[PDB]
């Protein structure tokens, strides 16, 4: 489940 | 002074004068206008149901808009009307960047978190290339004149060409935790711009160097002391740093509480800090006006963004003031606030719930 | 679903470039003139000028050169189209026939660089080894010449200095070298490089940079026996060559700037200069031998020679005759003798050509045309009857025109420039009248102020009866004459707007009305307003003027008192406005054309449809009821439509573009009429000077003319290998689409010129049609203009 906000997805 | 009144500008145009920047002055006037007007948001009907939007990019001349979504597909709409015309489909997880080709026609690239680059062809056609360790792709950037593509994987740059099936160059970055996150080019294709992680023992920081790519020389990233431009800064995605259309300006989000600054890229004052402002810890995006006189900052947590006009040349907290306040026409956030390429057409911002809207100026 | 027809009635006359040299043969002088898209060739004899050939070109001509490669007798031309084409031509005299052969052709265009705000500059190496092309900012272009570049390859080189004004090639060097004047936020300087055609880089530069004045805009290369360069600026004539520096500051060069130049002697001892007031100047050089060595200049001196028309291309033919081109007036032919006539002049005149110049406004009256022309000291009304052209000279700049059928007089708004210590310079036609009236309305050193006045021109012998000067710093932009409400008397209505030289757009204006009944004209109403009255058009009995991005509809009570009725604040700087009978009107100038409607059941404006994809406009006209006409500043034409559909949210609100074209001119005004089987007739004028005519054919001759237009391109021979499809397709900076709709016009009209044997190559398979049975359809169309 990939988070919907850009500030809490790792990369 | 090369004239300032529109009455004497149209008079000169009618008799074929063409002296000085008449068109530039007219565009500056039309952008100084559309400031006391009102804006209305028109929504876009997408085929499927995307629950979020991440990045936006435009067509190579001016007439198309791309969009990414968590639903693992890319949607392309039309600016003039507002209807989707293509639905790409084909990725396994959410993409991270598009990078429309600037030169030839309808050529669109695409990244992912599994290491795939598609290079779609719109009207049929798709290639593929895979990584070796299932690593993510930070960004890509094309080249205007030559036939070359750069991929921002883990800390390497591959310099791939879309003619054969493999790249032809590899450049390292010494240690392993100094990754690369931004490889955007310049409008004329004469310079590069990288953003790698600054090593430390707190929150991660980045460094933006300004490499030279005039003679197709492979940059050496293994040295962390040559051609530094900004030092500390904070990068999230390709929308966290923008270069003006003329290429004479560059924005940043250096910390220490976050403060905003724009650095000139001219050869004679390359590095000056010029304008500045202090913001809170909720700014996600920054975009510049087509003529480089207005800056819009997207906000996330109602208010959508704020627009400022650069006023004082070389410092002072009084530089640029609030002139605008855009509002959601109703727990919603914003991830992009990019300006439209036309000088004074409108706005376009994404929505955390998966909505794409286009705002246009209207009078009383 | 739209089919139109465009045909040229008068070829362009304004001159934008002229060159001289040996082209026809090795023992004759040739003068070449290209107006916009034409190419006239003359032979200079003792008596005068004799024409020998005039060919047309696909695309406007923007630069012309004339070089001589080693090992040849006659020279070769070089023309580059503003659409970024290239060609090298020659001249062949085959018996009694004269055709132009093409030796090299190609395309040079970069899809990255922006167009600089100086124009396309073309310089050729004096040694005939290189060709320079400054197209985009910061990008140089080099074309090698080794009798092998049959496709004209090129390679771009990077330039650090963005702003560049003028570039020229130096003489007397062992390698190609260039010098130019660049500008930065310190003051303009001059720097020189050295182009290497074997390594593609600027190698050394022969001398160091200098500092020049703040208005230097020209660079002149002196011939071999002297060496160096000459820079001419505002009140500064400089010289730089290695270790040498000579400068002068004459006071007879202050009032006006210098535009053109042309060498006179083959050694460089005599030069010609011009200015945008006339003032044919003359430069002199002094020679002094230094014992056993070369020659070193001693001093420079400039002296007056007289007055001519506004010049844009200067050349010296031979024996003391000088050709003077023009774009704002006529082109003359003067002689320079050694004497001094009365009033102290050295220039006489013996020829005067014809040029319609910039057509600002045009009107149709009975067919006959009355149009404005020219600007500044040269230009006045012209009468194009039916193509005799009558000139009625007036020394001012006309702006608009109108006509009444109850007083047999016109109305013209003019401008006149006079500096203050306010006593003018020359006797104009705005002052030398038999009646005057200063507008009295108590309602509100060394500079050049502009004054506007309205003068009434009787049309029996074109005299000047009355003049009416406006207030201080007040311009006039719109004028109309019509009836109003219920009052049996025709009035004169003029819109105005005060302009201040300092800040932004105006914010005030007036709608003053006039009435020239018995001997003079009075004033009955002013109705001061907030904004600029860019245009105004008579409605069904109400005023309708676009007040600075606001369209108002003014009523008219019993007594003279103008009062508004409606309000449509939606547009941004809507200048042009036209209507056709019903409650139909338009807008422009910051977007495409939109359409509004007036509802008589309740006074209010109802928006119907607005077209997207912004396009800067120059003129708008309504054709029949739905076919709309526009003219972009990018030298293109398009036709809109109401886009019949049924969606109630995306239909009846979008105007579909059902036609695109590339005229190549700058359309300035539209009108209704015909000087002399289609339905309708609309004329137009261009800045370069050209009368066209747009007609409409219903639904069937289109499929017969478009089928002939494709097949006619494979039998005709273009002068520079252009297929007529690249030229005539909607070329903007970003977008590019093929032209659908408008027929080629003059291309079809040219069918009656090819010889009989080539006739049976076209229309071979569509009865089945014959040459005789189809040589009459062209005759039917060759009577519209």
């Amino acid at each position: 489940c990939t988070p919907t906000d850009v500030r809490d997805v790792d990369i | 002074v090369p004239e300032k009144n529109a009455v004497r500008i149209l008079w000169g145009r009618e008799r074929g004068a063409r002296a000085m920047g008449a068109q530039r002055l007219l565009q500056e006037l039309v952008e100084d206008k559309t400031r006391w007007m009102k804006w209305e948001g028109k929504r876009v009907e997408l085929p499927d149901s995307p629950r979020s939007t991440f990045l936006l990019a435009f067509s190579p001349d001016r007439t198309l808009l791309a969009s990414t979504h968590v639903n693992h597909n890319i949607y392309i709409t039309e600016v003039k009307t507002g209807k989707c015309v293509h639905s790409l489909i084909g990725h396994r997880r959410t993409p991270w960047c598009v990078t429309f080709h600037p030169t030839i026609s309808g050529l669109i690239a695409s990244g992912c978190l599994d290491g795939e680059v598609r290079i779609w062809d719109l009207h049929g056609g798709s290639e593929s290339w895979f990584t070796d360790s299932n690593n993510a792709i930070a960004s890509l950037a094309f080249h205007p004149t030559a036939q070359l593509l750069l991929i921002a994987t883990a800390n390497e740059i591959h310099f791939w060409d879309w003619s054969r099936r493999e790249p032809f160059a590899v450049v390292k970055t010494a240690s392993e935790m100094e990754r690369v996150r931004l490889v955007r080019f310049d409008p004329l294709g004469h310079y590069l711009l990288t953003a790698i992680v600054n090593p430390s023992n707190a929150n991660t920081t980045y460094r933006l160097q300004w490499w030279d790519f005039t003679k197709f020389d492979l940059p050496e990233i293994s040295n962390a002391s040559v051609n530094v431009l900004v030092q500390n800064c904070k990068i999230y995605n390709d929308a966290s740093c923008d270069i003006s259309a003329d290429g004479q300006l560059l924005a940043a989000f250096i910390p220490s509480e976050g403060i905003l600054a724009v650095y000139s890229l001219a050869p004679h004052n390359l590095g000056e800090m010029l304008y500045t402002k202090r913001f809170g810890p909720n700014a996600i995006s920054v975009s510049l006006s087509p003529m480089g006189r207005y800056v819009m900052v997207g906000l996330a947590s109602h208010m959508v963004a704020q627009v400022f006009r650069l006023q004082q040349a070389h410092g002072g907290e009084t530089s640029m003031r609030r002139v605008f306040n855009v509002l959601y026409p109703m727990h919603v956030s914003i991830n992009s606030a990019r300006w439209l390429p036309e000088p004074g057409l409108g706005l376009a911002y994404g929505t955390n719930k998966g909505d794409l809207v286009i705002c246009r100026p209207e009078a009383l | 679903m739209s089919y139109n027809y465009v045909v040229t009635a008068q070829k362009p006359t304004a001159v934008n470039g002229c060159v001289t040299g040996h082209f026809t043969s090795a023992e004759d002088l040739n003068l070449l003139i290209a107006k916009n898209t034409r190419l006239e060739i003359y032979v200079v004899t003792a008596e005068g000028l004799r024409p020998v050939k005039e060919v047309g070109m696909y695309g406007k001509i923007a630069v012309m050169e004339l070089f001589r490669p080693k090992g040849e007798s006659k020279d070769l031309l070089f023309i580059l189209t503003a659409k970024y084409n290239a060609c090298i031509l020659e001249y062949k005299q085959s018996g009694e026939s004269i055709d132009i052969i093409t030796r090299a052709h190609g395309n040079v265009q970069d899809r990255i660089g922006r167009p600089s705000e100086t124009g396309i500059i073309g310089i050729i190496d004096p040694e005939c080894r290189m060709i320079g092309l400054r197209l985009y900012d910061g990008l140089f272009k080099v074309i090698p010449l080794d009798r092998d570049n049959k496709e004209l390859k090129a390679f771009n080189i990077r330039l650090e200095e963005l702003h560049v004004i003028d570039v020229k090639f130096l003489y007397g060097c062992q390698a190609p070298t260039i010098c130019f004047v660049y500008q930065d936020p310190q003051g303009r300087h001059v720097k020189t490089y050295e182009v290497s055609l074997r390594e593609k880089e600027f190698n050394k530069g022969p001398w160091k940079q200098e500092n020049v004045e703040a208005e230097a805009s020209m660079v002149i290369a002196v011939p071999e026996p002297f060496g160096g360069a000459i820079i001419i600026g505002q009140e500064s004539i400089t010289y730089h060559n290695g270790d040498k520096y000579l400068a002068i500051a004459p006071p007879i060069i202050k009032q006006s700037t210098i535009v053109c130049h042309n060498r006179v002697d083959p050694n460089g001892s005599r030069y010609l200069l011009g200015d945008m007031e006339g003032r044919l100047f003359m430069l002199l050089l002094e020679k002094e031998e230094q014992m056993d060595g070369t020659v070193t200049l001693k001093d420079l001196r400039v002296e007056l020679l007289g007055e001519t028309s506004i010049a844009e291309c200067l050349t010296y033919l031979d024996n003391g005759v000088v050709f003077v081109g023009s774009r704002l007036g006529d082109s003359q032919l003067v002689k320079l003798n050694v004497d001094s006539n009365e009033q102290g002049s050295y220039v006489v005149a013996m020829e005067t050509f014809t040029n319609l110049g910039p057509i600002v406004d045009m009107c149709v009256v009975d067919g006959q045309l009355v149009t404005c022309s020219g600007a500044f000291k040269e230009g006045s009304l012209r009468i194009i009857r039916n193509l005799h052209i009558r000139t009625v000279p007036l020394y001012e700049s006309p702006r608009k025109i109108c006509y009444q059928e109850v007083s047999q007089c016109f109305g013209v708004l003019s401008s006149r420039i006079e500096v203050q210590d306010t006593t003018a310079l020359r006797p104009s036609a705005s002052t030398q009248a038999l009646s005057s009236s200063v507008s009295s309305s108590k309602l509100f050193f060394g500079e050049e102020v502009e004054v506007h006045n309205l003068l009434i021109i009787d049309q029996h012998t074109f005299e000047v009866l009355h003049a009416h000067q406006f207030l201080q710093n007040e311009y006039a932009l719109s004028l109309v004459s019509c009836k109003l409400g219920k009052d049996p008397n025709t009035y004169f209505i003029v819109g105005t707007a005060m302009v201040y030289p300092e800040e932004a757009e105006p914010k005030q204006g007036r709608i003053v009305v006039f009435q020239y009944s018995d001997g003079k004209l009075q004033t009955v109403a002013e109705k001061e307003v907030k904004g600029a009255v860019y245009s105004m058009v008579e409605f069904n009995g109400k005023l309708l003027a676009s007040i600075n991005s606001t369209v108002r509809l003014y009523e008219w009570t019993t007594e003279k008192e103008l009062r508004t009725e409606c309000n449509h604040y939606n547009n941004i700087m809507a200048l042009y406005l036209k209507t056709k009978g019903d409650f139909i009107l338009v807008g422009d100038l910051m977007r495409s054309v939109l359409l509004l409607a007036y509802k008589p059941m309740e006074g209010n404006f109802e928006e119907i449809a607005r077209d997207f994809n912004p396009n800067w406009m120059s003129a708008v006209e309504i054709l029949d009821d739905d076919n709309f006409l526009g003219a972009e500043n990018a030298f293109n034409l398009f036709v809109c439509q109401k886009d019949s559909a049924a969606t109630t949210d995306e239909e009846r609100q979008h105007l579909q573009e059902v036609g695109l074209f590339h005229l190549g001119e700058f359309v300035n005004v539209f009108c209704h009429g015909s000087l002399v089987p289609t339905q309708g007739s609309v004329l137009f004028g261009t800045v370069n000077g050209m009368i066209g005519l747009v007609t409409s054919l219903s639904e069937s001759w289109y499929n017969l003319l478009l089928d002939m237009q494709n097949r006619l391109n494979k039998v005709i021979k273009s002068v520079g290998k252009i297929e007529h499809s690249f030229w005539r397709s909607f070329h903007t900076e970003r977008k590019t689409e093929p032209a659908t709709g408008f027929i080629d016009g003059d291309l079809i009209e040219s069918f009656l010129d090819i010889s009989r044997p080539k006739m049976q190559e076209v229309v071979a398979n569509l009865r089945e049609a014959t040459a005789d049975d189809l040589i009459k359809v062209v005759e039917e169309l060759t009577r519209i203009h």
